Protein backbone atom coordinates (compact mmCIF):
# COMPACT_ATOMS: atom_id res chain seq x y z
CA UNK A 1 0.00 0.00 0.00
CA UNK A 2 2.00 3.44 -1.60
CA UNK A 3 -0.04 5.33 0.47
CA UNK A 4 0.53 3.82 3.89
CA UNK A 5 4.30 3.98 3.29
CA UNK A 6 4.58 7.60 2.02
CA UNK A 7 2.51 8.79 5.40
CA UNK A 8 5.20 6.33 7.56
CA UNK A 9 8.25 7.56 4.98
CA UNK B 1 -2.07 17.61 22.10
CA UNK B 2 -0.31 21.28 21.04
CA UNK B 3 -3.15 21.70 18.16
CA UNK B 4 -5.50 22.18 20.70
CA UNK B 5 -3.35 25.06 22.74
CA UNK B 6 -2.57 26.48 19.12
CA UNK B 7 -4.03 30.12 19.21
CA UNK B 8 -6.30 31.23 16.17
CA UNK B 9 -3.37 33.58 14.83
CA UNK B 10 -0.72 30.20 15.45
CA UNK B 11 -3.10 27.98 13.47
CA UNK B 12 -3.54 29.88 10.76
CA UNK B 13 0.35 30.39 10.83
CA UNK B 14 0.40 27.04 10.51
CA UNK B 15 -1.88 26.18 7.77
CA UNK B 16 -0.70 28.62 5.38
CA UNK B 17 3.18 27.16 6.16
CA UNK B 18 2.04 24.08 5.60
CA UNK B 19 0.76 24.52 2.13
CA UNK B 20 1.94 22.64 -1.02
CA UNK B 21 3.34 24.11 -4.21
CA UNK B 22 1.69 24.56 -7.69
CA UNK B 23 3.09 22.41 -9.74
CA UNK B 24 3.60 22.22 -13.58
CA UNK B 25 2.00 19.90 -15.91
CA UNK B 26 4.31 18.03 -18.68
CA UNK B 27 2.58 19.53 -21.07
CA UNK B 28 3.93 20.18 -24.74
CA UNK B 29 2.42 23.43 -25.68
CA UNK B 30 3.13 23.07 -29.37
CA UNK B 31 1.80 19.78 -29.63
CA UNK B 32 -2.15 18.99 -29.93
CA UNK B 33 -4.24 17.67 -27.26
CA UNK B 34 -6.60 14.28 -28.02
CA UNK B 35 -8.74 12.67 -24.91
CA UNK B 36 -6.07 10.64 -24.00
CA UNK B 37 -3.11 13.22 -23.89
CA UNK B 38 -5.41 15.81 -22.19
CA UNK B 39 -6.47 12.68 -19.44
CA UNK B 40 -2.79 11.97 -18.96
CA UNK B 41 -1.54 15.68 -18.73
CA UNK B 42 -4.67 15.40 -15.93
CA UNK B 43 -3.57 12.34 -13.88
CA UNK B 44 -0.02 12.91 -14.14
CA UNK B 45 -0.48 16.50 -12.53
CA UNK B 46 -2.73 14.71 -9.75
CA UNK B 47 -0.46 11.59 -9.13
CA UNK B 48 2.66 14.45 -8.27
CA UNK B 49 0.11 16.63 -6.34
CA UNK B 50 -0.74 13.74 -4.13
CA UNK B 51 2.75 12.91 -2.96
CA UNK B 52 2.60 16.86 -2.11
CA UNK B 53 -0.64 16.45 -0.49
CA UNK B 54 0.53 13.76 2.14
CA UNK B 55 3.11 15.75 3.30
CA UNK B 56 0.99 18.28 3.89
CA UNK B 57 -1.33 16.95 5.78
CA UNK B 58 1.51 15.95 8.27
CA UNK B 59 1.26 19.31 9.10
CA UNK B 60 -2.29 19.88 9.63
CA UNK B 61 -2.30 20.80 13.29
CA UNK B 62 -3.65 17.20 14.59
CA UNK B 63 -3.44 15.02 12.29
CA UNK B 64 -0.42 13.34 13.24
CA UNK B 65 -1.96 12.63 16.55
CA UNK B 66 -4.38 10.06 14.48
CA UNK B 67 -3.51 6.41 14.11
CA UNK B 68 -1.79 5.72 10.73
CA UNK B 69 -4.66 3.70 9.98
CA UNK B 70 -6.65 6.75 10.20
CA UNK B 71 -4.68 8.64 8.54
CA UNK B 72 -4.60 6.38 5.42
CA UNK B 73 -8.63 6.69 5.76
CA UNK B 74 -9.04 10.51 6.04
CA UNK B 75 -7.02 10.90 2.98
CA UNK B 76 -8.43 7.72 0.88
CA UNK B 77 -11.96 9.45 1.61
CA UNK B 78 -10.94 13.23 0.82
CA UNK B 79 -8.33 13.21 -1.89
CA UNK B 80 -10.42 14.09 -4.76
CA UNK B 81 -12.09 16.96 -2.68
CA UNK B 82 -8.47 18.77 -1.61
CA UNK B 83 -7.05 17.88 -5.22
CA UNK B 84 -10.34 19.87 -6.68
CA UNK B 85 -10.62 22.84 -3.97
CA UNK B 86 -7.17 23.65 -4.41
CA UNK B 87 -8.06 23.84 -8.32
CA UNK B 88 -11.08 26.35 -8.14
CA UNK B 89 -8.65 28.57 -5.85
CA UNK B 90 -6.15 28.75 -8.01
CA UNK B 91 -8.19 29.51 -10.81
CA UNK B 92 -9.98 32.51 -8.91
CA UNK B 93 -8.26 34.88 -10.69
CA UNK B 94 -9.40 33.17 -14.12
CA UNK B 95 -13.21 33.40 -15.05
CA UNK B 96 -14.24 30.81 -17.49
CA UNK B 97 -10.76 29.46 -17.38
CA UNK B 98 -9.31 26.20 -15.17
CA UNK B 99 -5.37 26.50 -13.92
CA UNK B 100 -4.58 22.76 -13.39
CA UNK B 101 -1.16 24.31 -13.50
CA UNK B 102 0.28 27.66 -15.00
CA UNK B 103 1.22 26.04 -18.45
CA UNK B 104 -2.28 24.29 -18.28
CA UNK B 105 -5.14 26.79 -18.28
CA UNK B 106 -8.00 25.55 -19.75
CA UNK B 107 -11.60 27.01 -20.56
CA UNK B 108 -14.74 24.78 -20.53
CA UNK B 109 -14.38 24.15 -24.61
CA UNK B 110 -11.12 22.19 -23.97
CA UNK B 111 -12.78 20.63 -21.14
CA UNK B 112 -15.02 18.60 -24.22
CA UNK B 113 -11.68 17.29 -25.04
CA UNK B 114 -12.22 14.16 -22.69
CA UNK B 115 -15.77 12.83 -23.46
CA UNK B 116 -18.29 13.21 -20.22
CA UNK B 117 -15.41 15.89 -18.77
CA UNK B 118 -17.51 19.17 -19.66
CA UNK B 119 -19.61 18.40 -17.44
CA UNK B 120 -17.43 18.46 -14.67
CA UNK B 121 -15.61 21.53 -15.52
CA UNK B 122 -18.60 23.37 -15.56
CA UNK B 123 -19.08 22.03 -11.76
CA UNK B 124 -15.62 23.27 -11.19
CA UNK B 125 -16.02 26.84 -12.97
CA UNK B 126 -19.26 27.46 -10.86
CA UNK B 127 -17.35 26.39 -7.96
CA UNK B 128 -14.41 28.85 -8.91
CA UNK B 129 -17.53 31.83 -9.68
CA UNK B 130 -18.76 31.14 -6.04
CA UNK B 131 -14.90 31.57 -4.40
CA UNK B 132 -15.25 35.14 -6.50
CA UNK B 133 -18.64 36.54 -5.14
CA UNK B 134 -17.63 35.59 -1.59
CA UNK B 135 -14.25 37.05 -2.11
CA UNK B 136 -12.74 33.71 -0.64
CA UNK B 137 -9.71 34.67 1.53
CA UNK B 138 -6.47 32.50 1.70
CA UNK B 139 -6.60 32.09 5.32
CA UNK B 140 -10.07 31.18 4.84
CA UNK B 141 -9.08 28.76 1.55
CA UNK B 142 -6.59 26.66 3.96
CA UNK B 143 -9.25 26.44 6.29
CA UNK B 144 -11.61 24.76 4.71
CA UNK B 145 -9.42 22.32 3.19
CA UNK B 146 -8.31 21.22 6.16
CA UNK B 147 -11.60 20.92 7.18
CA UNK B 148 -12.32 18.84 4.43
CA UNK B 149 -9.19 16.30 5.59
CA UNK B 150 -10.95 15.88 8.75
CA UNK B 151 -14.16 15.65 8.15
CA UNK B 152 -14.83 13.76 4.86
CA UNK B 153 -14.13 10.46 6.40
CA UNK B 154 -14.94 11.06 9.72
CA UNK B 155 -18.72 9.62 9.36
CA UNK B 156 -17.19 6.67 8.10
CA UNK B 157 -15.27 5.27 10.42
CA UNK B 158 -17.22 2.05 11.64
CA UNK B 159 -16.53 -0.89 13.94
CA UNK B 160 -14.95 -3.92 12.82
CA UNK B 161 -17.94 -5.63 13.74
CA UNK B 162 -21.33 -4.62 14.03
CA UNK B 163 -20.16 -1.66 12.18
CA UNK B 164 -21.43 0.89 14.18
CA UNK B 165 -20.09 4.61 14.24
CA UNK B 166 -16.67 4.95 15.87
CA UNK B 167 -16.48 8.24 18.06
CA UNK B 168 -13.45 10.38 17.14
CA UNK B 169 -13.10 12.91 19.74
CA UNK B 170 -9.97 14.30 18.96
CA UNK B 171 -10.81 14.86 15.07
CA UNK B 172 -14.24 16.66 16.14
CA UNK B 173 -12.54 18.83 18.91
CA UNK B 174 -9.41 19.80 15.94
CA UNK B 175 -12.61 20.73 13.63
CA UNK B 176 -14.28 22.49 16.35
CA UNK B 177 -10.73 24.22 16.86
CA UNK B 178 -10.75 24.94 12.98
CA UNK B 179 -14.46 26.83 13.26
CA UNK B 180 -12.94 28.73 15.99
CA UNK B 181 -10.30 30.07 13.88
CA UNK B 182 -12.77 30.77 10.99
CA UNK B 183 -14.72 32.97 13.09
CA UNK B 184 -11.59 34.85 14.94
CA UNK B 185 -10.82 35.62 10.80
CA UNK B 186 -13.94 36.88 10.16
CA UNK B 187 -13.85 39.45 13.19
CA UNK B 188 -10.41 40.50 12.37
CA UNK B 189 -11.40 41.51 8.89
CA UNK B 190 -14.68 43.62 10.79
CA UNK B 191 -17.16 41.60 9.83
CA UNK B 192 -20.12 41.59 12.44
CA UNK B 193 -20.97 38.80 14.68
CA UNK B 194 -24.39 38.27 12.35
CA UNK B 195 -22.09 38.49 9.41
CA UNK B 196 -19.92 35.96 10.70
CA UNK B 197 -22.04 33.30 11.19
CA UNK B 198 -23.92 34.17 8.22
CA UNK B 199 -20.26 33.67 6.34
CA UNK B 200 -18.89 30.47 8.36
CA UNK B 201 -22.44 28.79 7.03
CA UNK B 202 -21.57 30.32 3.22
CA UNK B 203 -18.24 28.67 3.44
CA UNK B 204 -19.48 25.30 4.92
CA UNK B 205 -21.90 24.60 2.36
CA UNK B 206 -19.18 24.86 -0.27
CA UNK B 207 -18.06 22.00 1.31
CA UNK B 208 -21.21 20.15 -0.19
CA UNK B 209 -20.75 20.67 -3.57
CA UNK B 210 -16.83 20.02 -3.48
CA UNK B 211 -18.02 16.95 -2.02
CA UNK B 212 -20.30 16.60 -5.18
CA UNK B 213 -17.63 17.21 -7.69
CA UNK B 214 -15.18 14.67 -5.53
CA UNK B 215 -18.01 11.98 -6.04
CA UNK B 216 -18.72 12.50 -9.91
CA UNK B 217 -14.87 13.05 -10.50
CA UNK B 218 -14.37 10.20 -9.39
CA UNK B 219 -17.11 8.21 -11.41
CA UNK B 220 -15.28 10.29 -14.67
CA UNK B 221 -11.82 8.95 -13.95
CA UNK B 222 -13.07 5.17 -13.26
CA UNK B 223 -14.68 5.56 -16.46
CA UNK B 224 -11.61 6.64 -17.81
CA UNK B 225 -9.37 4.28 -16.37
CA UNK B 226 -12.00 0.94 -17.30
CA UNK B 227 -12.48 2.50 -21.09
CA UNK B 228 -8.51 1.92 -21.45
CA UNK B 229 -7.77 5.48 -22.33
CA UNK B 230 -5.40 6.06 -19.60
CA UNK B 231 -2.88 4.54 -17.57
CA UNK B 232 -2.95 6.08 -13.70
CA UNK B 233 -0.49 5.37 -11.54
CA UNK B 234 -0.25 2.50 -8.95
CA UNK B 235 -1.12 5.63 -6.31
CA UNK B 236 -3.88 6.62 -8.05
CA UNK B 237 -5.33 3.36 -8.83
CA UNK B 238 -5.22 2.75 -4.72
CA UNK B 239 -6.55 5.92 -4.13
CA UNK B 240 -9.33 5.27 -6.77
CA UNK B 241 -9.96 1.55 -5.55
CA UNK B 242 -10.89 2.82 -1.94
CA UNK B 243 -14.22 4.31 -3.62
CA UNK B 244 -16.81 2.95 -7.91
CA UNK C 1 -40.12 38.66 -0.70
CA UNK C 2 -41.93 37.16 2.58
CA UNK C 3 -39.20 35.14 3.36
CA UNK C 4 -37.13 37.95 4.32
CA UNK C 5 -39.81 39.21 6.93
CA UNK C 6 -40.06 35.88 9.01
CA UNK C 7 -38.83 36.44 12.20
CA UNK C 8 -36.96 33.49 13.08
CA UNK C 9 -39.21 32.16 15.62
CA UNK C 10 -41.86 32.48 12.54
CA UNK C 11 -39.28 30.54 10.31
CA UNK C 12 -39.26 27.90 12.78
CA UNK C 13 -43.05 27.77 13.00
CA UNK C 14 -43.61 27.74 9.00
CA UNK C 15 -41.36 24.75 8.66
CA UNK C 16 -42.98 22.75 11.33
CA UNK C 17 -46.02 23.32 9.96
CA UNK C 18 -44.89 22.83 6.17
CA UNK C 19 -43.38 19.25 7.48
CA UNK C 20 -44.62 16.21 5.33
CA UNK C 21 -46.88 13.25 7.02
CA UNK C 22 -44.64 10.09 7.81
CA UNK C 23 -45.91 7.47 5.14
CA UNK C 24 -46.63 3.88 6.47
CA UNK C 25 -45.37 0.73 4.15
CA UNK C 26 -47.83 -1.72 2.30
CA UNK C 27 -45.25 -3.97 3.52
CA UNK C 28 -46.48 -7.53 5.01
CA UNK C 29 -44.81 -8.89 7.78
CA UNK C 30 -45.88 -12.55 7.64
CA UNK C 31 -43.60 -13.08 4.45
CA UNK C 32 -40.19 -13.07 4.39
CA UNK C 33 -38.31 -10.57 2.25
CA UNK C 34 -36.53 -10.81 -1.15
CA UNK C 35 -34.07 -8.88 -2.83
CA UNK C 36 -37.00 -7.55 -5.47
CA UNK C 37 -39.62 -7.62 -3.28
CA UNK C 38 -37.28 -5.36 -0.51
CA UNK C 39 -36.44 -3.31 -3.18
CA UNK C 40 -39.84 -2.79 -4.32
CA UNK C 41 -41.02 -2.14 -1.05
CA UNK C 42 -38.31 1.01 -0.44
CA UNK C 43 -38.51 2.84 -3.99
CA UNK C 44 -42.57 2.43 -3.46
CA UNK C 45 -42.10 4.66 -0.30
CA UNK C 46 -40.06 6.78 -1.89
CA UNK C 47 -42.30 7.14 -5.22
CA UNK C 48 -45.17 8.18 -2.59
CA UNK C 49 -42.55 10.02 -0.90
CA UNK C 50 -41.72 12.12 -3.70
CA UNK C 51 -45.30 13.56 -4.18
CA UNK C 52 -45.18 15.27 -0.40
CA UNK C 53 -41.67 16.72 -0.68
CA UNK C 54 -43.16 18.56 -3.76
CA UNK C 55 -45.83 20.12 -1.63
CA UNK C 56 -43.52 20.43 1.25
CA UNK C 57 -40.94 22.29 -0.83
CA UNK C 58 -43.81 24.81 -1.79
CA UNK C 59 -44.41 25.68 1.72
CA UNK C 60 -40.41 26.39 2.04
CA UNK C 61 -40.41 30.14 2.63
CA UNK C 62 -38.39 31.63 -0.33
CA UNK C 63 -38.83 28.76 -3.05
CA UNK C 64 -42.21 29.90 -4.65
CA UNK C 65 -40.56 32.95 -5.40
CA UNK C 66 -38.42 31.12 -7.54
CA UNK C 67 -39.49 29.80 -11.72
CA UNK C 68 -40.83 27.02 -11.93
CA UNK C 69 -37.47 25.79 -14.16
CA UNK C 70 -35.46 26.54 -10.93
CA UNK C 71 -37.72 24.87 -8.55
CA UNK C 72 -37.56 22.01 -10.81
CA UNK C 73 -33.50 21.77 -11.14
CA UNK C 74 -33.33 22.32 -6.99
CA UNK C 75 -35.93 19.23 -6.47
CA UNK C 76 -33.91 17.10 -8.98
CA UNK C 77 -30.77 18.17 -7.50
CA UNK C 78 -31.80 17.21 -4.26
CA UNK C 79 -34.33 14.77 -3.76
CA UNK C 80 -32.66 11.92 -2.62
CA UNK C 81 -30.31 13.82 0.16
CA UNK C 82 -34.22 15.12 1.22
CA UNK C 83 -35.54 11.84 2.29
CA UNK C 84 -31.72 10.53 3.36
CA UNK C 85 -31.65 13.00 5.94
CA UNK C 86 -35.68 12.28 6.66
CA UNK C 87 -34.68 8.49 6.99
CA UNK C 88 -31.86 9.30 9.29
CA UNK C 89 -33.70 11.87 11.69
CA UNK C 90 -36.98 9.33 11.63
CA UNK C 91 -34.32 6.61 12.50
CA UNK C 92 -32.45 8.44 15.20
CA UNK C 93 -34.32 7.41 17.70
CA UNK C 94 -33.84 3.54 16.80
CA UNK C 95 -29.76 2.60 17.18
CA UNK C 96 -28.81 0.46 14.35
CA UNK C 97 -32.09 0.19 12.33
CA UNK C 98 -33.52 2.36 10.02
CA UNK C 99 -37.51 3.60 10.33
CA UNK C 100 -37.96 3.61 6.29
CA UNK C 101 -41.64 3.67 7.60
CA UNK C 102 -43.29 3.10 11.38
CA UNK C 103 -43.94 -0.68 9.95
CA UNK C 104 -40.58 -1.00 8.06
CA UNK C 105 -37.80 -1.12 10.52
CA UNK C 106 -34.63 -2.84 9.02
CA UNK C 107 -31.81 -3.76 10.89
CA UNK C 108 -28.39 -3.58 9.35
CA UNK C 109 -28.30 -6.51 8.55
CA UNK C 110 -31.22 -6.45 6.36
CA UNK C 111 -29.86 -4.45 3.65
CA UNK C 112 -27.73 -7.45 3.34
CA UNK C 113 -31.07 -8.77 1.38
CA UNK C 114 -30.16 -6.36 -1.48
CA UNK C 115 -27.10 -7.03 -3.72
CA UNK C 116 -24.36 -3.76 -2.56
CA UNK C 117 -26.86 -1.97 -0.37
CA UNK C 118 -25.60 -2.78 3.40
CA UNK C 119 -23.34 -0.13 2.39
CA UNK C 120 -25.72 2.29 2.29
CA UNK C 121 -27.32 1.59 5.46
CA UNK C 122 -23.90 1.32 7.16
CA UNK C 123 -23.98 5.42 6.10
CA UNK C 124 -27.16 5.68 6.49
CA UNK C 125 -26.70 4.67 10.26
CA UNK C 126 -23.49 6.52 10.76
CA UNK C 127 -25.27 9.37 10.14
CA UNK C 128 -28.16 8.53 12.55
CA UNK C 129 -26.00 7.87 15.25
CA UNK C 130 -24.14 11.13 14.72
CA UNK C 131 -27.86 13.16 14.75
CA UNK C 132 -27.91 11.16 18.32
CA UNK C 133 -24.35 12.19 19.40
CA UNK C 134 -25.33 15.59 18.60
CA UNK C 135 -28.48 15.57 20.02
CA UNK C 136 -30.23 17.03 17.13
CA UNK C 137 -33.12 18.62 17.76
CA UNK C 138 -36.63 18.90 15.39
CA UNK C 139 -35.83 22.39 14.86
CA UNK C 140 -32.61 22.23 13.76
CA UNK C 141 -33.39 19.12 11.49
CA UNK C 142 -36.23 21.35 9.71
CA UNK C 143 -33.86 24.50 8.69
CA UNK C 144 -31.26 21.84 7.92
CA UNK C 145 -33.54 19.71 5.38
CA UNK C 146 -34.73 23.50 4.22
CA UNK C 147 -30.89 24.04 3.22
CA UNK C 148 -30.68 21.21 1.70
CA UNK C 149 -33.28 22.33 -0.77
CA UNK C 150 -31.67 25.35 -1.34
CA UNK C 151 -28.31 24.82 -1.38
CA UNK C 152 -27.43 21.41 -3.16
CA UNK C 153 -28.35 22.84 -6.79
CA UNK C 154 -28.28 26.45 -6.20
CA UNK C 155 -24.18 27.24 -7.52
CA UNK C 156 -25.46 25.70 -11.00
CA UNK C 157 -28.16 27.88 -11.62
CA UNK C 158 -31.17 37.53 -9.13
CA UNK C 159 -32.04 33.97 -8.84
CA UNK C 160 -29.01 33.21 -6.74
CA UNK C 161 -29.00 36.06 -4.71
CA UNK C 162 -32.66 35.85 -3.93
CA UNK C 163 -31.69 32.12 -2.54
CA UNK C 164 -28.48 33.31 -1.04
CA UNK C 165 -30.67 35.44 0.95
CA UNK C 166 -33.12 33.73 2.46
CA UNK C 167 -30.19 30.70 2.83
CA UNK C 168 -28.97 33.34 5.14
CA UNK C 169 -32.02 33.90 6.93
CA UNK C 170 -32.01 29.97 7.89
CA UNK C 171 -28.33 30.12 9.08
CA UNK C 172 -30.00 32.82 11.10
CA UNK C 173 -32.86 30.71 11.95
CA UNK C 174 -30.57 27.96 13.08
CA UNK C 175 -28.36 30.63 15.86
CA UNK C 176 -31.39 31.49 17.23
CA UNK C 177 -32.47 28.28 18.34
CA UNK C 178 -28.93 27.59 19.43
CA UNK C 179 -29.36 31.03 21.85
CA UNK C 180 -32.44 30.52 22.86
CA UNK C 181 -31.11 26.89 24.18
CA UNK C 182 -28.37 28.72 25.95
CA UNK C 183 -25.54 27.88 23.54
CA UNK C 184 -22.15 30.23 24.33
CA UNK C 185 -21.41 32.44 21.24
CA UNK C 186 -18.49 29.90 20.99
CA UNK C 187 -20.66 27.24 20.89
CA UNK C 188 -23.39 28.33 19.06
CA UNK C 189 -20.61 28.66 16.19
CA UNK C 190 -19.11 25.56 16.56
CA UNK C 191 -22.39 23.84 16.57
CA UNK C 192 -23.65 25.57 13.52
CA UNK C 193 -20.47 24.05 11.71
CA UNK C 194 -20.91 20.51 12.79
CA UNK C 195 -24.50 20.66 11.85
CA UNK C 196 -23.74 21.85 8.66
CA UNK C 197 -20.53 19.12 7.98
CA UNK C 198 -23.22 16.90 8.22
CA UNK C 199 -24.29 17.95 5.13
CA UNK C 200 -21.53 17.02 2.95
CA UNK C 201 -21.81 13.73 3.80
CA UNK C 202 -25.66 13.73 3.11
CA UNK C 203 -24.77 14.65 -0.18
CA UNK C 204 -21.71 11.48 -0.46
CA UNK C 205 -24.56 9.45 0.80
CA UNK C 206 -27.24 10.79 -2.07
CA UNK C 207 -24.64 10.40 -4.82
CA UNK C 208 -23.41 6.88 -3.54
CA UNK C 209 -27.83 5.94 -3.51
CA UNK C 210 -28.41 7.21 -6.64
CA UNK C 211 -25.72 4.97 -8.16
CA UNK C 212 -26.98 1.94 -6.53
CA UNK C 213 -30.78 2.63 -7.09
CA UNK C 214 -29.11 3.14 -10.78
CA UNK C 215 -27.96 -0.39 -10.74
CA UNK C 216 -30.89 -1.98 -9.56
CA UNK C 217 -33.06 0.14 -12.31
CA UNK C 218 -30.52 -1.19 -15.13
CA UNK C 219 -30.63 -4.98 -13.67
CA UNK C 220 -34.30 -4.67 -13.19
CA UNK C 221 -34.25 -5.82 -10.13
CA UNK C 222 -37.34 -4.18 -9.66
CA UNK C 223 -39.42 -1.16 -11.08
CA UNK C 224 -39.64 2.35 -10.57
CA UNK C 225 -42.27 4.97 -11.37
CA UNK C 226 -42.10 7.27 -13.87
CA UNK C 227 -41.28 9.77 -11.55
CA UNK C 228 -38.96 8.02 -9.69
CA UNK C 229 -37.42 7.33 -12.82
CA UNK C 230 -37.25 10.99 -13.92
CA UNK C 231 -35.77 11.89 -10.52
CA UNK C 232 -33.10 9.72 -11.56
CA UNK C 233 -32.79 10.41 -15.17
CA UNK C 234 -32.07 13.69 -13.68
CA UNK C 235 -28.23 12.68 -12.66
CA UNK C 236 -27.64 11.38 -15.64
CA UNK D 1 -42.42 15.66 -17.15
CA UNK D 2 -44.22 14.53 -14.00
CA UNK D 3 -42.24 17.25 -11.44
CA UNK D 4 -43.11 19.93 -13.79
CA UNK D 5 -47.00 19.10 -13.51
CA UNK D 6 -46.46 18.13 -9.98
CA UNK D 7 -45.23 21.43 -8.69
CA UNK D 8 -47.35 23.31 -10.98
CA UNK D 9 -50.15 21.56 -9.78
C1 LIG E 1 -7.90 13.99 -10.58
C2 LIG E 1 -8.68 14.35 -11.85
C3 LIG E 1 -8.30 13.90 -13.10
C4 LIG E 1 -8.97 14.18 -14.30
C5 LIG E 1 -10.43 14.68 -14.14
C6 LIG E 1 -11.34 13.98 -15.18
O1 LIG E 1 -11.33 12.55 -14.99
C7 LIG E 1 -10.44 16.17 -14.37
O2 LIG E 1 -9.23 16.63 -13.75
C8 LIG E 1 -9.50 16.62 -12.36
C9 LIG E 1 -8.36 17.26 -11.53
C10 LIG E 1 -8.73 18.09 -10.47
C11 LIG E 1 -7.72 18.72 -9.68
C12 LIG E 1 -6.37 18.47 -10.00
O3 LIG E 1 -5.40 19.04 -9.25
C13 LIG E 1 -5.99 17.61 -11.06
C14 LIG E 1 -7.00 17.01 -11.84
C15 LIG E 1 -9.90 15.21 -11.81
C16 LIG E 1 -10.92 14.47 -12.71
C1 LIG F 1 -34.43 6.17 -2.44
C2 LIG F 1 -33.65 4.90 -2.11
C3 LIG F 1 -34.00 3.66 -2.64
C4 LIG F 1 -33.35 2.45 -2.41
C5 LIG F 1 -31.95 2.58 -1.75
C6 LIG F 1 -31.00 1.57 -2.39
O1 LIG F 1 -31.11 1.67 -3.82
C7 LIG F 1 -32.07 2.28 -0.27
O2 LIG F 1 -33.24 2.99 0.17
C8 LIG F 1 -32.93 4.36 0.19
C9 LIG F 1 -34.14 5.17 0.78
C10 LIG F 1 -33.85 6.35 1.50
C11 LIG F 1 -34.90 7.10 2.06
C12 LIG F 1 -36.23 6.65 1.88
O3 LIG F 1 -37.25 7.37 2.42
C13 LIG F 1 -36.53 5.48 1.17
C14 LIG F 1 -35.47 4.72 0.62
C15 LIG F 1 -32.46 4.91 -1.19
C16 LIG F 1 -31.42 4.01 -1.88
Amino acid sequence: KILHRLLQD
Amino acid sequence: SLALSLTADQMVSALLDAEPPILYSEYDPTRPFSEASMMGLLTNLADRELVHMINWAKRVPGFVDLTLHDQVHLLECAWLEILMIGLVWRSMEHPGKLLFAPNLLLDRNQGKCVEGMVEIFDMLLATSSRFRMMNLQGEEFVCLKSIILLNSGVYTFLSSTLKSLEEKDHIHRVLDKITDTLIHLMAKAGLTLQQQHQRLAQLLLILSHIRHMSNKGMEHLYSMKCKNVVPLSDLLLEMLDAHL
